[PDB]
């Protein structure tokens, strides 16, 4: 009562949710009537009058096999109808972000959103009816007077509630920091044991002040604070081997429950790859939907589920030193971090894998391992860490210069642990004097997908080669990889492929195709390439003598 | 008040709110309760759906830090001002001195329509997520928003008028939170005219807009499209030669290139030294006089949008090209530099786009949208950290390697 209730809108041009009631068991109803009389009584939920015009289906079931009915409500229909709120940063504090302060307490707020007042004016939008047994009676109709539960409003508008309560017990101790995580308020302090605990008993009070039954505990154990999954010990803390649930068919409404872990496992564990199982996952709504994963799936929880089963451990963050981060090169795409500020005593621990794409090179991917780390690093402690890299400056700075991208990496230094990271093949400026001048070129026939390959030489040197089930851009650099073959350590290589260009051009160092790469390699073997560029069908010489080779 | 919405069926603008360092969300929190108190801005709830970026810049400058509101999608979702909106003065690139003013401080003074209020909904970020995002919408005229300086049109006449009755034949051009002065007096008494202008500002009616971004139009240069002059060319250097005037025969249709490739009848190394005929000497020197004249027919069109590409040329070198249509630049430049060994690549960038969108203001009266030689990741990181201007254009992102880079020298 208290509270002020926050306002609230159907979608635009939408009406309330108009939907049927099923019938149930004089052993569904009979209890149904008992939950709600007494949720009537805290003042939950009202009955209506027999005029109100919206229906919610109103369900009960089980809560252990120590048998018993709770409460259901199908807010499907309700939440398509209602206003979009604003998820803030659906965002999840690292336990490393956390400083040490001497005196922590978690208080596990979580009864209160049925304590929050729902806005009068959207009451009427929540009505459901409890059928009658032998329907020889009008079934009994509810509206709710609190943010239901699941509904689309509750989490949103409680959590801000919340945080206006807390705003001025927060404002008036500017040295207590509090943090508000779903059910969890995690109290921190530079206190003494004693103080600390009586200043948790004026944050108890300000809260019953402003009419929320806060729970203080009735099993009581340690200091081992839990807050939102992690063990927060005084110089350290943990987050305990996660279990993954073991089943025999999957339902869409554990798999939510199992991405949701995942993403907060995320990022604390690992190498956790979650992309599969939420391609199965999302926008198909289910009576009756029910799943099988697909081995790639099945084999993907095999390696979460090896990852979670090891715990975490790690340091809190002292504002008063440096920020560092250290990556090494794995392989298959994957290269492994750890950011600290004292050596061995890490913050955060992680894992990058690859992003998607056809060719690529190592220079490319620690880039993209820095941006990545950079922003997670401001994220949870507000600045970018220092870099310790596996790559000599001298590399670095041959690679930004040259590329035809802009480029940067934040402060950094080098750390020479093994794999290093370089440049394997460099080409040229230049032509190359007193070097052979392949000029290359291709073509193919679109119908039947046969074609040639060739190149022709200032020395004489010749060679077409035909070939089958191959595309014109596939010929050109099938021409490029016979100019690399046949040629000495130093050469001059002329084309008229802009693809062929574009693909060598970008340097890359492996392709998932197996033609680049064996370019590649043969790039790698070579001592000095150049790698030149014409237009097609405008009478260069031998551009034009192996395009008339090539062409019929 | 003036009644304000966004273009017929179309919602609002809900952005994400990207990670900023501790140092910015400090500034912006200071920044904002004062704003609070000065009763410019208001707390808002959960039921308020949208939300635009925000985050902090230091100016050319200044102590300060400056909040800047990343507004570009709320302005595309704004309905274009027609019932106003400014016109842009082609004399303004003519003058010999343009100075730019942030006015933007002024538009804080007029009331934004209570319904539109809601739109324009930020939010300020906490480190590590301790605390729930502190959310805010404007109750007046925000900064870095189109729908600005169209309000404060008529405000914004009346202060000038006795600056420009006496002070005629300056140019005044309002640009977003901007405004461009400029005048052919000499740096002496333009700057005085400056000075004269700001106090009739500050008597008139964050703080500061004491700076000078002084700039000077009637001395940026075209760079046009050359051809080298050698003694002794090469097969290499024909074969460049020739590729290059074939590309710059989609712009000029007079080029020709028979005689030049008719040199290259064989199969020659790339270094050997071709000698030039007559014939080719003189299509050499035809195509070379083609090149120097413009493009046949590039007018302006202001219902289009403008675009803008760069090419990394090394050495901290840059060059670029304004068109609407392919191959009908309106105009093409060379950033030559930073002084020196610049070493932050992507600073470089940030400066040139800057650069090239002031270029763009005062010629067209608009921003152009950018195609940026840079991967997203790396640019979306870095790029506030180096931002000095108070608007924002758009850009999209190049990720193949061109080959008119080796053509724009
Ligand atoms: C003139 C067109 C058909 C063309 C395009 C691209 C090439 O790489 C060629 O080799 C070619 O001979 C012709
Ligand atoms: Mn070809
Ligand atoms: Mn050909």
């Amino acid at each position: 009562s208290p509270i002020e209730t926050v306002p609230v809108k159907l979608k635009p041009g939408m009406d309330g949710p108009k939907v049927k009631q099923w019938p149930l068991t004089e052993e569904k109803i009979k209890a149904l009537v008992e939950i709600c009389t007494e949720m009537e009584k805290e003042g939950k939920i009202s009955k209506i009058g027999p005029e109100n015009p919206y229906n919610t289906p109103v369900f009960a079931i089980k809560k252990k096999d120590s048998t018993k009915w709770r409460k259901l409500v199908d807010f499907r229909e309700l939440n398509k109808r209602t206003q979009d709120f604003w998820e803030v940063q659906l965002g999840i504090p690292h336990p490393a972000g956390l400083k040490k302060k001497k005196s922590v307490t978690v208080l596990d707020v979580g009864d209160a959103y049925f304590s929050v007042p729902l806005d009068e004016d959207f009451r009427k939008y929540t009505a459901f009816t409890i059928p009658s047994i032998n329907n020889e009676t009008p079934g009994i109709r509810y509206q709710y007077n609190v943010l239901p539960q699941g509904w689309k409003g509750s989490p949103a508008i409680s959590q801000s509630s919340m945080t206006k309560i807390l705003e001025p017990f927060k404002k008036q101790n500017p040295d207590i920091v509090i943090y508000q995580y779903m059910d969890d308020l995690y109290v921190g302090s530079d206190l003494e044991i004693g103080q600390h605990r009586t200043k948790i008993e004026e944050l108890r009070q300000h809260l019953l002040r402003w009419g929320l039954t806060t729970p203080d505990k009735k099993h009581q154990k340690e200091p081992p604070f839990l807050w939102m999954g992690y063990e927060l010990h005084p110089d350290k803390w943990t987050v305990q081997p996660i279990v993954l649930p073991e089943k025999d068919s999957w339902t869409v409404n554990d798999i939510q429950k199992l991405v949701g872990k995942l993403n907060w496992a995320s990022q604390i564990y690992p190498g956790i790859k979650v992309r599969q199982l939420s391609k199965l996952l999302r926008g198909t709504k289910a009576l009756t939907e029910v799943i099988p994963l697909t081995e790639e799936a099945e084999l993907e929880l095999a390696e979460n589920r090896e990852i979670l089963k090891e715990p975490v451990h790690g340091v809190y963050y002292d504002p008063s030193k440096d920020l560092i981060a250290e990556i090494q090169k794995q392989g298959q795409g994957q290269w492994t971090y750890q950011i600290y500020q004292e050596p061995f005593k890490n913050l955060k621990t992680g894992k990058y894998a690859r992003m998607r794409g056809a060719h690529t090179n190592d220079v490319k991917q620690l880039t993209e391992a820095v941006q990545k780390i950079t922003t997670e690093s401001i994220v949870i402690w507000g600045k970018t860490p220092k870099f310790k890299l596996p790559i000599q400056k001298e590399t670095w700075e041959t690679w930004w210069t040259e590329y035809w991208q802009a480029t940067w990496i934040p402060e950094w230094e080098f750390v020479n642990t093994p794999p290093l990271v370089k440049l394997w093949y460099q080409l040229e400026k230049e032509p190359i004097v007193g070097a052979e001048t392949f000029y290359v070129d291709g073509a193919a026939n679109r119908e039947t997908k046969l074609g040639k390959a060739g190149y022709v030489t200032n020395k004489g040197r010749q060679k077409v080669v035909p070939l089958t089930n191959t595309t014109n851009q596939k010929t050109e650099l099938q021409a490029i990889y016979l100019a690399l073959q046949d040629s000495g350590l130093e050469v001059n290589i002329v084309t008229d492929s802009q693809y062929a260009l574009g693909i060598i051009q970008a340097q890359p160092d492996k392709s998932e195709s197996e033609l680049v790469n064996q370019i590649i390699e043969q790039l790698i073997k070579k001592e000095k390439v150049y790698l030149a560029w014409v237009p097609a069908h405008k009478g260069i010489g031998g551009n034009e003598q192996v395009d008339k080779l090539v062409s019929a | 008040t003036v009644p304000v919405k966004l273009k017929p069926g179309m919602d609002g603008p809900k952005v994400k709110q990207w990670p900023l360092t501790e140092e910015k969300i400090k500034a912006l929190v200071e920044i904002c309760t004062e704003m609070e108190k000065e009763g410019k801005i208001s707390k808002i709830g959960p039921e308020n759906p949208y939300n635009t970026p925000v985050f902090a810049i230091k100016k050319k400058d200044s102590t300060k830090w400056r909040k800047l509101v990343d507004f570009r999608e709320l302005n595309k979702r704004t309905q274009d001002f027609w019932e106003l909106g400014i016109p842009h003065p082609a004399g303004l690139k003519k003058k010999k001195s343009v100075t730019v003013l942030d006015v933007g401080d002024a538009y804080f003074s007029v009331p934004l329509d209570e319904d539109f209020r809601k739109y324009t909904a930020f939010t300020i970020p906490s480190i590590n997520n301790e605390t729930p995002g502190i959310r805010y919408q404007y109750n007046v005229l925000p900064q870095g928003w189109k729908g600005s300086p169209a309000i404060f049109q008529s405000s914004m006449t009346k202060i000038l008028e006795p600056f420009k009755k006496q002070n005629p034949d300056i140019v005044i051009y309002q640009y977003m939170d901007d405004l461009y002065v400029g005048s052919d007096l000499e740096i002496g008494q333009h700057r005085t005219k400056i000075e004269e202008l700001r106090q009739h500002l500050l008597r008139w009616g964050p703080p500061f807009l004491w700076m000078g971004y002084e700039l000077h139009p009637d001395k940026w240069t075209v760079q046009p499209i050359v051809l080298p002059e050698k003694d002794s060319w090469t097969v290499n250097d024909i074969q460049k030669l020739v590729g290059k005037l074939n590309w710059a025969s989609q712009i000029y249709p007079g080029i020709k290139v028979r005689q030049l490739s008719k040199l290259l009848r064989g199969t020659k190394a790339l270094t050997e030294v071709i000698p030039l005929t007559e014939e080719a000497e003189l299509e050499l020197a035809e195509n070379r006089e083609i090149l120097k004249e413009p493009v046949h027919g590039v007018y302006y069109d202001p219902s289009k949008d403008l675009i803008a590409e760069i090419q990394k040329q090394g050495q901290g070198q840059w060059t670029y090209q304004i068109y609407q249509e392919p191959f009908k630049n309106l105009k093409t430049g060379k950033y030559a530099r930073m002084r020196g060994a610049h070493t932050n690549d992507v600073k470089q960038l940030t400066e040139a786009v800057q650069k090239i969108t002031t270029e763009s203001i005062v010629i067209w009266g608009k921003t152009p949208k950018f195609k940026l030689p840079i991967q997203k990741e790396t640019w979306e990181t870095w790029w506030t950290e180096y931002w000095q201007a108070t608007w924002i254009p758009e850009w999209e992102f190049v990720n193949t390697p061109p080959l008119v880079k080796l053509w724009y020298q």
